[PDB]
């Protein structure tokens, strides 16, 4: 509904935590030609020595690949120079971080919500071999766990600069401040906040094991990794127009004349395999490290410090943002704002008064159909209209859709 | 009682019965992969470590020590945590620090603060 | 569906949705503003809307009230230009 | 009997296709409801 | 069969690039609808000059 003089202000607010997946790394891999391509026959050996060198541009690729994906992880955990821990009594103002933060019974310490994203994602003979990551589970966890101390703790402090201790409450009306709401309206209504963002926490931590379908991304990375070594070791027992496919049939079977041109022509075969399979991995880590970037550039925006950019750090007005571990990427938990209820009054775009016109500093005139307040544009906080919530510029001609009211001096 | 071979999902021989006894053994290839030389600058030092990725020490300096990525021979473990230069895989890393040797250890990710 | 087996398969979405999905979001920017987006649509006069849009770069909502059929004449125009000069050079649409 | 290529062909092309259907999806479905202007067209002297 | 196979694997590299390409072209208008339609923004040359 759309009307000259109608705004609709919220009166109530829900705060609402949403999660996003991301992937940062794909799994490290190297190929060895002569273990592949024949497997140590001396007359595919003599023969792939005069045939190119394609073996070094295809090791050299698959180790910058390997390369980048130890930097990824890099570039995205350990945005924090000291690992931060949080204080044994852990009260926080009423606010409930078990969820996320480590567990210390556990023999690992790694959160609940950590734990359950583990739980839900879980040498070949033909020299296909997988390199370990640089980074173990237990270091992203510490480094997962010293960001979530830095931001409960001092709040966005430790990334511009020395960690500087704050409360809690203080942080989240400084938080509130930022979003567009004044301090009151957290102090005044600091439980119904507390008991909100804990019941979010357990709807997320619930809603992570309901779906088994939120963890996509990374299922598909694994799944399409799986799917190339896979159809590389199927496609090398091929005949690629050869008598047979066994070396060994054809070494034993006929005399070089010809079993130089059937090895030359697996040869051929088992190269463009080689050169497909690493084309295709140079793609999917291209792709890998745009997600990464995107990553590590959502981590420093959102939980280093409060982002104004819409849609970034969740669906809503952002307030906070956690980090947690996860298979071959990271989680994001992203705390809103959200207006709740809405209620419509009527509004002036400013009040003459003495030939004087008034205009709201930082405020909106709201009026119930007999008086004229002015209030927050995100939340109704009615006040009565004096001198120093509105100030006088120009005469009261000029503007349009003016009404009269008298305002209050203090004096 | 009539199978002879056995192959497991990429087509690869895993277990084959010997045609004389009723007995059935697997077929696992022998150890292989590649290696990695460790070192410090030419100018620093000349001597090196050398890592065998994938491969236990008992299939391969005197010093051998087994790492989750492979075996490395010609450095010590240190019962110490530093900032590594060097990555070696799984969480391990080595420098040349003292007289002085080329020395494996766990990364230590930097330090501990509690506000 | 040419000679050699190439066919070209039909978008999910077709003119129509998207033209629809278009509209309905100048719908919500012209009638709430910014508030759709966040949350509940909540109405609220354009000129009011003009005026938060001023304060955001820093210019007071006074400068708009007092100069508000000037801005609404230089946007029509800007937009009547705009539309003659999608028109005017074929080289807009380069990358599509 | 000459290799598994197409399966890797169709495959790719089905990718593809589908992350094109998404690209669309994900820029102009940003919104949850169909907003409709009132049937007054002022919006306060500007020409929309 | 060999020379239509290679112009077939040609083809759909060139068609992955692009597409690539096109992704990231999609996913920046996307991010541009976000933070100019949706809402007005403090960044610099992002929404216009
Ligand atoms: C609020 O909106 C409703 C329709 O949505 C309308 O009937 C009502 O008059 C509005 N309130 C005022 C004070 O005009
Ligand atoms: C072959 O001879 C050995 C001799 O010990 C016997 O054990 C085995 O059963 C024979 N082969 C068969 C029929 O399994
Ligand atoms: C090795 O280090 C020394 C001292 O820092 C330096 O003088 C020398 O140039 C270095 N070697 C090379 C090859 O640069
Ligand atoms: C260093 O750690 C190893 C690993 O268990 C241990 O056996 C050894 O005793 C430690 N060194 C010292 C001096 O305690």
């Amino acid at each position: 509904a759309y009307s000259n003089n109608s705004i609709a202000i919220p009166t109530n607010f829900t705060i609402s935590v949403t999660t996003e997946i991301l992937p940062v790394s794909m799994t490290k891999t190297s190929v060895d030609c002569t273990m592949y391509i024949c497997g140590d026959s001396t007359e595919c050996s003599n023969l792939l020595l005069q045939y190119g060198s394609f073996c070094t541009q295809l090791k050299r690729a698959l180790t910058g690949i390997a390369v980048e994906q130890d930097k990824n992880t890099q570039e995205v955990f350990a945005q924090v120079k000291q690992i931060y821990k949080t204080p044994p009594i852990k009260y926080f103002g009423g606010f409930n971080f078990s969820q996320i933060l480590p567990d210390p019974s556990k023999p690992s310490k790694r959160s609940p919500i950590e734990d359950l994203l583990f739980n839900k994602v879980t040498q070949k003979f033909n020299g296909l071999t997988v390199l370990p990551p640089l980074l173990t589970d237990e270091m992203i966890a510490q480094y997962t766990s010293a960001l979530l101390a830095g931001t409960i703790t001092s709040g966005w402090t430790f990334g511009a600069g020395p960690a500087l201790q704050i409360p809690f409450p203080m942080q989240m009306a400084y938080r509130f401040n930022g979003i567009g709401v004044t301090q009151n309206v957290l102090y005044e209504n600091q439980k119904l906040i507390a008991n909100q963002f804990n019941s979010a926490i357990g709807k997320i931590q619930d809603s992570l094991s309901s779906t088994p379908s939120a963890l996509g991304k990374l299922q598909d990375v694994v799944n399409h990794n799986a799917q190339a070594l896979n159809t590389l070791v199927k496609q090398l027992s091929s005949k690629f127009g050869a008598i047979s496919s066994v070396l060994n049939d054809i070494l034993s079977r006929l005399d070089p004349p010809e079993a130089e041109v059937q090895i030359d022509r697996l040869i051929t075969g088992r190269l463009q395999s080689l050169q497909t399979y690493v084309t295709q991995q140079l793609i999917r880590a291209a792709e890998i490290r745009a997600s990464a970037n995107l990553a590590a550039t959502k981590m420093s925006e959102c939980v280093l410090g409060q982002s104004k950019r819409v849609d970034f750090c969740g669906k809503g007005y952002h307030l906070m943002s956690f980090p947690q571990s996860a298979p071959h990427g990271v989680v994001f938990l992203h705390v809103t704002y959200v207006p709740a209820q809405e209620k419509n009054f009527t509004t002036a775009p400013a009040i003459c008064h003495d030939g004087k016109a008034h205009f709201p500093r930082e405020g909106v005139f709201v009026s119930n159909g007999t008086h004229w307040f002015v209030t927050q544009r995100n939340f109704y906080e009615p006040q009565i209209i004096t001198t120093d919530n509105t100030f006088v510029s120009g005469n009261c001609d000029v503007v349009i859709g003016i009404v009269n009211n008298t305002v209050y001096d203090p004096l | 009682p009539f199978q002879q071979f056995g192959r497991d999902i990429a087509d690869t021989t895993d277990a084959v019965r010997d045609p004389q006894t009723l007995e059935i053994l697997d077929i696992t290839p022998c150890s292989f992969g590649g290696v990695s030389v460790i070192t410090p600058g030419t100018n620093t030092s000349n001597q090196v470590a050398v890592l065998y990725q994938g491969v236990n020490c008992t299939e391969v300096g005197s010093n051998v020590f087994q790492t989750r990525a492979g075996c490395l021979i010609g450095a010590e473990y240190v019962n110490n945590s530093y900032e590594c230069d060097i990555p070696i895989g799984a969480g391990i890393c080595a420098s040349y620090q003292t007289s002085q040797s080329i020395i494996a250890y766990t990364m230590s990710l930097g330090a501990e603060n509690s506000v």
